């Protein structure tokens, strides 16, 4: 099939900023691409069609450029209502595929994340399933890297992430990584840890705990 | 551009519009223009419709519009029929009101059109004789 | 011109899912439209399953799901159905019915999108929520701030409201959205950051309210004394 | 600077003209020979027209006359292959039926015995049947004869087909268009702000009624009064109301149909012995719903006159049985109900079911055509009919002393009014694709 490429994923921008979003394709698309804006809890809305014509009912601040395999969305003057997810969709041939997404938020000072780890209780262990929670609070930018380590070895799988919407008071964020495992798998190991790397952290933060202590 | 849907104005949908707006909805009306008692009545209705379309086609055929929807004519438009500005007769008047305004001069216009086309063909024949 | 989706919000796994989208045709317009179905998961990019025409009905399906998707339509009652047999846990997403048609009378694209309906594939039913206390570690008392919370696990369906100190405490309270687990039940967590000097002197109680099952849970959060 | 005339083709121009409308149906023996109509379009197109105020008018469109002529032709074509019931006009020795007869139904039925022909011409048979009092007359144990004996003889309704009024769509041929008025508060005659061009009429039920319109189209939002001239005393009044009232009609006589061979392949269906109890056929209507409907009709009619005048409803004026009583059809049986119990109330400014008896008439002459009657054969079993009233046909009485105490009586002889409350929205026009709008072009001269 056709893969749709788009950059970047999340970036910081202030009100009235001159920002561009890049989008690439695996094959030749020429000019059959459209840009969409989707808000949380709302359906996507068309902004620019055919990569050069402005859709009716949309502000003139949005613009599009590029051809062939390269496409770029440009904003002339950013506004607070433009803070939403942006997608790039091709229409040259089937199948129809979208981009990775681009989230824009209000730019502010960089704050280090407050990483904490919550060990499972005895009732949770006796219930049959445990869930280790690694929490991050008051961090900016949106991008961050959280990984799970078991017995000093990096592991993947059985992990979920829950991220809340942007705070309207201090413009911060809250991150919560949940590692759901069984009682046998939890009792089979002894050392558990979550490591977080952020721009505001000069060293990788590692939160570890043991079952015995 | 693979899932683009095309929709046009409906049959007689441009009746309340202006002259210029309804001027681009002629093709749809042109294409949409076309136990013994029931069969003979429906057959007579279809034959009457075909004869009416044939008469209209012949009316446009005797003039210099043998096939084309939009066509001009060298004869001028006298102000005795309708002395209105072009800026408002094409943007502030529908086809119904305009047709009801000069409905008494349609026969005169048709007669002058047919004689003008006849003399035009005679002039073209005389010009080709050189 | 508006579009709307309809169907069961909660469906059982392994059976065929059916959705109905009502169309509001443009007044005084004749031609052909292009109806399509696009689903979008929580925190994931949207995915297009298939599309079809209104006059010819040429159905185009995605190769990754052509063996389960089926798009049908009818002009008798002017409706189009979407069928997806053998639904899995990954099918839990928000479905949207779109209609693409360019009006030659106004030269506009008319890209209208429906509000979408949330479809969840699970085998669980309505039950009470499980609350677990996420108390801070004893070695974290050296820091100026400590985070404590309550975890909601093994509950269905939405929604639940978590409050701290009967709703009086609102500074630093963060309630993360529910995420569907692998077992087919939702789960979330509510945290709050408070200074370490308040530990041992203030009683922190989290209250969880569940409207579909009408369950009220109150739990006290305190550090593990050794 | 001068202008030049240019001829255009395919322009939207309308002219009031009369054409022949062809029937259409879903094409699902059939009823009223619906196979003559072409199949209808499963997706009828509706084109709403904006910025248009086309004039609409009733009592003048040729669609109602075309529908009347089409119904007459369909009726004649349906009754033509049926057996001609001409030789039963003989001396019918009739006696009264006293088999558990009630006081009100006494004298309505008559057991008549007569000599009827059989398959063999040289032999006759003494047969007995039951005939209503409305179908027999005395000639001076007594002798009686049918009412249509001194009038032209007629056929009988074949049991293979029924009188079910299936919906029919009237579509115009090429070169014509049908415009409908989508205004909810549309007047009887005047311009319509919401005109819509449609392929052809919607499901039209060819119901037959003389006093109360039933099984028709409901109103948009409130009661409406329609008439060609409200101040005219001789002009009929058509009232349409949005919330219908249900009527339950029953024929408790469990009569048995009997087949009599009256010749080669000719079978006369007569009424045999009525088993069980016997009772007069009657209809029931809800008292509360009828009172609410009457109040809404009175409130809607009070705006057309003074607010201080009072209005009284009276029964039928008189005349023949076709207009003095409500005549309709249910399960192949014809009912004649006395509606005097409904129009018996006055209206001054500012357990609960009404029952009305009905009579059954076999010798029916529909369409008010002298001669060409139709013998309705009896239907086995108890006839149960359920219907919704969608309108009424009122008539103001003469005199009108000091414009007070207006008395309204039901009526309506012609059947055209029965469809005037259904085809009022619809109209047919002829499209003119010729236009001579001028511009500044001159054409390439040779
Ligand atoms: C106004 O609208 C109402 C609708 O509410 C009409 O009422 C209908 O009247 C017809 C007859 O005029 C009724 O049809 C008869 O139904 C009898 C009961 O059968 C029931 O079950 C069958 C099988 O499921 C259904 O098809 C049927 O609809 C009923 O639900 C039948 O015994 C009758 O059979 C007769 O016709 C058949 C051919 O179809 C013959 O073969 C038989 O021998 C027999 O002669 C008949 O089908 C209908 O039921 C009524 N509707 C309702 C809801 O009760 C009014 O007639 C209509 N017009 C007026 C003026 O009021
Ligand atoms: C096109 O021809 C028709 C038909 O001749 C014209 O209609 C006619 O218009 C005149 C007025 O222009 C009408 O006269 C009216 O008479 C009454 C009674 O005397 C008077 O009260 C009015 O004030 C008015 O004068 C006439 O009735 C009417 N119809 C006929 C059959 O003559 C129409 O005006 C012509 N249009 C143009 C643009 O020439
Ligand atoms: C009916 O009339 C309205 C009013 O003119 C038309 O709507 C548009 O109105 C704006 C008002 O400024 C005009 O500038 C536009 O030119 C109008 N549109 C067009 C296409 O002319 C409306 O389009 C008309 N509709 C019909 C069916 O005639
Ligand atoms: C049916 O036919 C019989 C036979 O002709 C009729 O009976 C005759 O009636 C007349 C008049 O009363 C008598 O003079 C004859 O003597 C009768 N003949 C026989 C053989 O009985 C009878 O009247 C006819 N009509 C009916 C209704 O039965
Ligand atoms: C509707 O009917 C009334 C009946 O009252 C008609 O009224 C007549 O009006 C003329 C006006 O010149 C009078 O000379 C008559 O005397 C009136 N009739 C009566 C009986 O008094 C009215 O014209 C009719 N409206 C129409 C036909 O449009
Ligand atoms: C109508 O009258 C006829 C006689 O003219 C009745 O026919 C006979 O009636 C007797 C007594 O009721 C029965 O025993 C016979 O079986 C009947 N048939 C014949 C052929 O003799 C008939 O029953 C009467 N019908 C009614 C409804 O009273
Ligand atoms: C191909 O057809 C679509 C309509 O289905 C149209 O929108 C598109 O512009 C066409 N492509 C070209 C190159 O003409
Ligand atoms: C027509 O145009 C002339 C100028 O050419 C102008 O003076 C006049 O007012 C116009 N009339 C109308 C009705 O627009
Ligand atoms: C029979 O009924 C008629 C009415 O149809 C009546 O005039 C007559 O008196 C009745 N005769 C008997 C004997 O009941
Ligand atoms: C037929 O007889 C009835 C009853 O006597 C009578 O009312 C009617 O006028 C007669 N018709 C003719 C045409 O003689
Ligand atoms: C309906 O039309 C008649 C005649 O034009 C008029 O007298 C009457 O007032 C109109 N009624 C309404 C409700 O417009
Ligand atoms: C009418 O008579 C028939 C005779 O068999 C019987 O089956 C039927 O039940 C009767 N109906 C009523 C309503 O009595
Ligand atoms: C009509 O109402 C009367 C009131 O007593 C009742 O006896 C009769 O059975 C009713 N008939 C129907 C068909 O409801
Ligand atoms: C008529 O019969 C129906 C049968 O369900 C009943 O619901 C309705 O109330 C009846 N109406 C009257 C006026 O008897
Ligand atoms: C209708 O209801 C009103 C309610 O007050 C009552 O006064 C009136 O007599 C009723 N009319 C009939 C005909 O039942
Ligand atoms: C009659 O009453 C209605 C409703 O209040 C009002 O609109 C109308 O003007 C009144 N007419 C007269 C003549 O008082
Ligand atoms: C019904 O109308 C007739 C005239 O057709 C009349 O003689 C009779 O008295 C009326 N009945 C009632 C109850 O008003
Ligand atoms: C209806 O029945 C009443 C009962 O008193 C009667 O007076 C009236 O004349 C009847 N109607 C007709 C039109 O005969
Ligand atoms: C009409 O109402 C009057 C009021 O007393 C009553 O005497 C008469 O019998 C009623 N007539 C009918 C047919 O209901
Ligand atoms: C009568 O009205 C009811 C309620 O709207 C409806 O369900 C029923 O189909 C109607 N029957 C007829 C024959 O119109």
């Amino acid at each position: 099939d056709i893969q749709m490429t788009q950059s970047p994923s999340s970036l910081s921008a202030s009100v009235g900023d001159r920002v561009t979003v890049t989008c690439r394709a695996s094959l030749d698309i020429n000019k059959d691409l459209n840009w969409y804006q989707q808000k949380p809890g709302k359906a996507p809305a068309l902004l620019i069609y055919a990569a050069s014509t402005l859709q009716t009912g949309v502000s003139s601040r949005f613009s599009g450029s590029g051809s062939g395999t390269q496409f770029t969305l440009t904003i002339s003057s950013l506004q607070p209502e433009d803070f939403a997810t942006y997608y790039c969709l091709q229409d040259y041939s089937f199948p129809l595929t979208f981009g990775g997404g681009t989230k824009i938020d209000l730019k502010r000072t960089v704050a280090a994340p407050s990483v904490f780890i919550f060990p499972p209780s005895e009732d949770q262990v006796k219930s049959g399933t445990v869930s280790v929670v690694c929490l991050l609070n008051n961090f900016y930018p949106r991008e961050a890297s959280v990984k799970w380590k078991v017995d000093g070895a990096l592991k993947t799988g059985n992990s979920q992430e829950s991220v809340t919407e942007q705070d309207s008071k201090d413009n911060t964020y809250s991150l919560s990584s949940t590692l759901t495992l069984s009682s046998t798998e939890y009792q089979s190991h002894k050392v558990y840890a979550c490591e977080v790397t952020h721009q505001g952290l000069s060293s990788p933060v590692t939160k570890s705990f043991n079952r015995a202590a | 551009a693979v899932g683009i849907g095309a929709v046009f104005l409906g049959f007689l949908g441009a009746a309340g519009s202006t002259m210029g707006a309804a001027s681009m909805t002629l093709t749809v009306q042109a294409r949409n223009l076309l136990l013994t008692v029931w069969g003979i009545k429906q057959l007579q209705a279809r034959v009457l419709a075909v004869e009416r379309y044939l008469r209209d086609q012949q009316l446009l055929g005797i003039w210099g519009c043998s096939g084309k929807l939009i066509c001009c004519t060298n004869v001028p438009w006298n102000s005795s029929w309708s002395n209105r500005n072009l800026s408002e007769i094409w943007d502030n008047m529908t086809w119904l009101q305009w047709d009801k305004e000069i409905s008494n001069y349609t026969q005169i216009i048709y007669g002058l059109l047919e004689e003008s086309q006849n003399q035009q063909e005679k002039n073209e024949q005389d010009l080709l004789a050189l | 011109v508006q579009l709307q989706e309809s169907g069961p919000g909660v469906v059982k796994p392994s059976e065929t899912l059916s959705l109905t989208c009502e169309v509001s045709l443009h007044a005084s317009r004749v031609g052909s439209y292009y109806w399509s179905w696009i689903r979008q998961s929580q925190g994931q990019r949207p995915e297009w399953m298939g599309g079809l025409y209104s006059d010819t009905g040429n159905t185009d399906y995605n190769p990754s799901l052509k063996s389960r998707v089926s798009l049908s339509r009818d002009m008798s009652k002017k409706q189009f159905f979407l069928n997806l047999r053998s639904v899995t846990a990954t099918d839990t997403a928000v479905y949207f019915c779109v209609s693409r048609y360019v009006d030659h009378w106004t030269n506009r694209r008319f890209d209208v999108w429906g509000p979408g309906a949330q479809v969840t594939v699970t085998s669980a039913s309505t039950k009470g929520p499980s609350v677990f206390p996420l108390a801070p570690s004893s070695r974290s008392t050296s820091e100026s701030t400590a985070a404590l919370g309550c975890l909601v696990k093994d509950y269905f369906p939405e929604p639940v409201t978590v409050s701290w100190n009967s709703g009086s405490l609102t500074s630093g309270v963060h309630t993360f959205p529910a995420v569907l687990q692998s077992s087919g039940l939702y789960s979330l967590s509510s945290v709050v950051t408070v200074p370490s000097s308040s530990l041992g002197t203030q009683t922190y109680v989290c209250n969880v309210n569940h409207k579909p099952s009408n369950t009220k849970v109150d739990k006290r959060v305190e550090i593990k004394t050794c | 600077e001068n202008l030049w005339v240019t001829v255009y083709y395919g322009v939207p121009v309308w002219k009031d003209a009369e054409t022949t409308l062809f029937c259409a149906s879903d094409a699902k023996h059939n009823v009223w020979a619906t196979h003559a109509c072409v199949p209808t379009d499963p997706n009828p197109q509706e084109i709403h027209l904006e910025n248009v105020t086309e004039e609409f008018n009733m009592w003048k469109n040729n669609m109602v006359e075309q529908m009347h002529t089409d119904i007459i032709s369909l009726w004649d074509q349906s009754l033509k292959p049926c057996v001609k019931l001409t030789p039963l006009c003989v001396t019918l020795q009739c006696t009264n039926v006293t088999n558990n007869i009630t006081d009100d139904m006494r004298g309505e039925l008559k057991n008549c015995s007569f000599n009827m022909t059989t398959e063999l011409r040289d032999k006759k048979q003494k047969v007995y049947s039951l005939f209503y009092r409305l179908d027999v007359v005395q000639i001076n144990n007594k002798e009686y004869r049918l009412i249509n004996c001194n009038t032209s003889a007629c056929t009988q309704a074949c049991p293979k087909v029924s009188f079910e009024p299936i919906p029919i769509h009237y579509c115009a041929p090429a070169g014509f268009a049908i415009l409908k008025c989508k205004d909810k508060k549309f007047n009887g005659t005047g311009p319509c702000p919401s005109v819509s061009t449609v392929q052809c009429t919607h499901g039209i039920k060819p119901v037959v009624s003389t006093q109360l319109l039933l099984n028709g189209s409901l109103a948009e939002e409130e009661v409406m009064i329609r008439s060609e001239n409200i101040t005219n005393n001789a002009k009929n009044i058509l009232v349409q109301f949005n919330t219908p009232v249900q009527i339950n009609c029953t024929r408790p006589n469990n009569n048995t149909r009997k087949s009599i061979r009256i010749g080669p392949g000719q079978a006369f269906y007569a009424t045999g012995d009525i088993i069980g109890d016997i009772r007069q056929a009657h209809c029931n209507v809800s008292k509360a719903t009828w009172n609410e409907t009457l109040g809404k009709v009175v409130k809607q009619l009070r705006k057309h006159f003074g607010n201080n005048t009072i209005i009284r409803f009276a029964n039928s004026s008189g005349g023949d049985l076709e207009v003095t009583t409500h005549s309709f059809n249910c399960g192949g049986e014809f009912f004649y109900c006395n509606t005097s119990g409904l129009f018996n109330s006055t209206w001054i400014s500012n357990n609960d079911s009404i029952t009305l008896p009905c009579r059954i008439k076999q010798i029916i002459n529909m369409w008010q055509r002298i001669g060409q009657c139709m013998y309705a054969p009896p239907i086995q079993g108890v006839i149960r009919c359920v219907s919704n009233i969608t309108g009424l046909i009122l008539t103001r009485d003469g005199g009108s002393t000091n414009s007070t105490t207006e008395t309204f009586r039901p009526g309506g002889g012609d059947m055209r009014d029965n469809w005037r409350s259904e085809l009022y929205k619809y109209k047919v026009v002829k499209i003119e694709p010729l236009g001579v709008a001028p511009t500044r072009c001159k054409r390439r001269v040779v």
